[PDB]
């Protein structure tokens, strides 16, 4: 197995530190330059800094003199000290491997802000009462109010998901508003259950919403 | 630097065909070892970004062979032969002959597909919801093409445009539609005011829209 993995993310107040690592299965960070790297919404990739194999280190004007890059050789973890942190410096991180075959993790959001996390508040979005029609139906869940994204909606424990629309989130007065729908046959809905469950890693609440119920 | 340049969006393809994406940098990519470091990766709707091709001819693990890369001096393309629906997204380029690093853009593939009338689907408030003193009306106009939509709410037969807010997806990996959801939030008081609540649906494929509705004391 091979893959890169950030954590360290979260929420930071303006003029804070955070430090990003960096870890792998299967990468020896010591024998290569290796990098951060951060994406910002419909801005393009930004590098952040590398750190080549003999420990040279560059920097973008956008954060020399504010990031630091820097490698544990013998425990094989890259970090990123951000120190100074600005409203603009809000975006996901990764590390990458960039040079032979490019590799990057999965990314680490930082959000720089004097706001606190906000769980979500999870609705059932279900037919109203009457007289049924069609051969499928289409149910949804609201996941309501939350701070920072991103959430994560599975219908039946991923059972479901051919038939899934996600709806991007909406900001307004600090809190995000997102929802996703399912679309099944009407022949087994409402006779068998169906179930979103909404992960929102930055609070660390799942919950589960059962649509008849 | 190096600068990467490519256009925001190709012109639409038909499910099938063939596609080219372009990139231009402001210098060769080539170096003395004959090599030119030329990447290119795809971010899909809603997943992380996926390698494709490096090092201008090496395809990446699980990428199909239909996906190739050309050019020289400042010039380059992807092809991807025989499109598929799953192959829309954003197909960046980008090099790795130099540090920095440097990225194009991306590029936007569309497909092209038949028309579709949008599914509309109305939802009133949830227990829970009311419970708290909030009332959302949800209305999803679902699976449609093209992607040009408009979405009307109506509450008693009077247009209302206060407390909606509206939330469009990319182009649908499975069948290149298009999706909607509008909700109307009200506070639990104003909501319980009127009883007829309804979603409109104007989309190219009808001459009337599409109305779906429900009423709060009929049941």
């Amino acid at each position: 197995e091979v893959k890169l993995v950030e954590s360290g993310g979260g929420l930071v107040k303006p003029g804070g530190s955070l430090k990003l690592s960096c870890t792998a299965s299967g990468i020896t960070f010591s024998r290569y330059i290796m990098s951060w790297v951060r994406q910002i919404p419909e801005k393009r990739l930004e590098w952040v800094a590398s750190i080549s194999s003999g420990g040279i280190t560059y920097y973008p004007d956008s954060v020399k003199g504010r990031f630091t890059i820097s490698r544990d050789n013998v425990r094989n973890i890259l970090y990123l000290q951000m120190s100074s942190l600005r409203s603009e410096d809000t975006a996901l991180y990764y590390c990458a491997r960039g040079q032979g075959r490019p590799y990057w993790g999965q990314g680490t959001l930082v959000t720089v802000s004097s706001a606190k996390t906000t769980p979500p508040s999870v609705y059932p979005l279900a037919p109203g009462c009457g007289d049924t029609t069609g051969s499928s139906v289409t149910l949804g869940c609201l996941v309501k109010g939350y701070f920072p994204e991103s959430v994560t909606v599975t219908w039946n424990s991923g059972s479901l998901s051919s038939s899934v629309h996600t709806f991007p989130a909406l900001l307004q007065s600090g809190l995000y508003t997102m929802s996703s729908s399912v679309t099944v046959p009407s022949s087994t809905w409402p006779s068998q259950t169906v179930t979103c469950s909404v992960a929102h890693p930055a609070s660390s609440t799942t919950v589960d919403k059962k649509l008849e119920p | 630097d190096i600068v990467m340049t490519q256009a925001a969006f190709s012109n639409p393809v038909t499910l099938g065909t063939s596609a080219s994406i372009s990139c231009r940098s402001t210098k060769s990519l080539l170096h003395s070892n004959g090599i030119t470091y030329l990447y290119w990766y795809l971010q899909k709707p809603g997943q992380s970004p996926q390698l494709l091709i490096y090092q201008m001819s090496n395809l990446a693990s699980g990428v199909p062979d239909r996906f190739s890369s050309s050019g020289s001096g400042t010039d380059f393309t992807l092809r991807i032969s025989r499109v598929e629906a799953e192959d829309v997204g954003v197909y960046y380029c980008a090099q790795n002959l130099e540090l920095p690093p440097t990225f194009g853009g991306g590029t936007k593939l569309e497909i092209k597909r038949a028309d579709a009338a949008p599914t509309v689907s109305i939802f009133p408030p949830s227990s829970e919801q009311l419970t708290s003193g909030g009332a959302s009306v949800v209305c999803f106009l679902n699976n449609f093409y093209p992607k040009d939509i408009n979405v009307k709410w109506k509450i008693d037969g009077s247009e209302r445009q206060n407390g909606v807010l509206n939330s469009w997806t990319d182009q649908d990996s499975k069948d290149s539609t298009y999706s909607m959801s509008s909700t109307l939030t009200l506070t639990k008081d104003e909501y319980e005011r009127h009883n007829s609540y309804t979603c409109e649906a104007t989309h190219k494929t009808s001459t009337s829209p599409i109305v779906k509705s429900f009423n709060r004391n009929e049941c």
